[PDB]
């Protein structure tokens, strides 16, 4: 993921694991 | 016309805050009403601050283009509210008040988490004619997903969060601004992260139109339970995703296998994509549209 973010995108939306 | 935050008022005596609908790292949503008219529009509450400031110009730049079209939440206004020395104002963005919520949400609240085909077939093609509307204008939205195409009590959808999206000043002008949300881009959109070089265009919408396809009929995006980091290995990897089951019809089938073509200048354009015959035919809107406002209402 919900919250990772990477760099310049957006917060992962979907998930984490 | 660029936006000049500091010619905004004070909405003092314009519109009033009803309740509170959403919250996010991104600030507030409110039902608001106009305080002379009685009107309904949500208000989206952010503090100002300068580095934020890009984004914010962006979106409210296109707004005010772009969101007369009827698949586009339309923008009304802008105010900040201002506080005392000690405390950040506030910027408020007026808008559309969509009051059935996003379709993330509807799935979240319907039984096994997947739509009725007939219903997903509507939405998509709302969905592509608001992206038509914005490609035709050389705009890229890059941020397509379930999260933000949202309904009105009525089963209207509408497209919103214009903050990361691109205006190209030429047709065939191309973009490579590493920028999304993980889940739901496009191989060549992913590629510009360790590649220079590549570029990308129009078509990384369409791959994300696949992608929310994809998690209105199974609930979730593809490799939902793989790490954010090792999907943006696998999708530029993995062949294109499929629906998993079998019982869907050939024609939404294909119409996954067109969104999701991994060589994107192999991937059709827009034009082509509004005349498959999962979007083309649907010759009981009306009813659709009837079942989906009662199935919203339902799952409250």
């Amino acid at each position: 993921s919900w919250g990772f973010i990477y760099k310049t995108l957006k917060s992962s939306g979907s998930c984490s694991c | 016309d660029e936006i000049d935050l500091s010619a905004l008022r004070d909405p003092a005596g314009i519109f009033e805050l009803v309740e509170l609908v959403g919250n996010g790292t991104y600030g507030q949503v409110y039902k608001g009403r106009h305080v002379k008219t009685g009107q309904l529009a949500a208000i989206k509450v952010m503090d100002v601050t300068g580095d934020e400031e890009e984004e914010i110009k962006q979106e409210i730049n296109m707004l005010k283009k772009y969101s007369h079209h009827r698949n586009i939440a339309t923008y009304y206004g802008a105010f900040i509210k201002k506080n005392p020395p000690g405390m950040d104002d506030q910027l408020w963005l007026v808008m559309e008040f969509c009051g059935a919520g996003s379709v993330t949400d509807l799935i979240k609240n319907t039984k096994g988490n997947t739509l009725k085909e007939e219903w997903i077939a509507y939405i998509c093609r709302e969905i592509l004619r608001g992206l038509s509307h914005l490609h035709q204008h050389k705009v890229i939205h890059r941020d397509i997903k379930g999260q933000n195409v949202l309904l009105t009590e009525n089963a209207e959808v509408k497209l919103v969060d214009f903050g990361v999206s691109a205006q190209l000043d030429r047709t065939v002008g191309r973009r490579n601004t590493f920028i999304g949300t993980p889940y739901w881009m496009a191989p060549e959109v992913i590629a510009c992260d360790e590649n220079p070089d590549a570029t990308y265009d129009f078509k990384s919408d369409l791959w994300s139109l696949g992608i929310t396809a994809i998690e209105m009929a199974e609930g979730a995006p593809p490799l939902c339970d793989m790490h954010p980091m090792r999907a943006l290995f696998l999708i530029p990897r993995n062949p294109a995703p499929r629906l998993k089951s079998k019982k869907w019809s050939k024609k939404f089938q294909s119409f996954i296998e067109s969104c999701l073509v991994k060589n994107h200048s192999q991937r059709p354009a827009t034009e082509q994509l509004m005349k498959h015959p999962f979007i083309r035919d649907q010759p009981n809107e009306r009813q659709v549209r009837i079942q989906l406002k009662d199935h919203i209402d339902r799952t409250k």
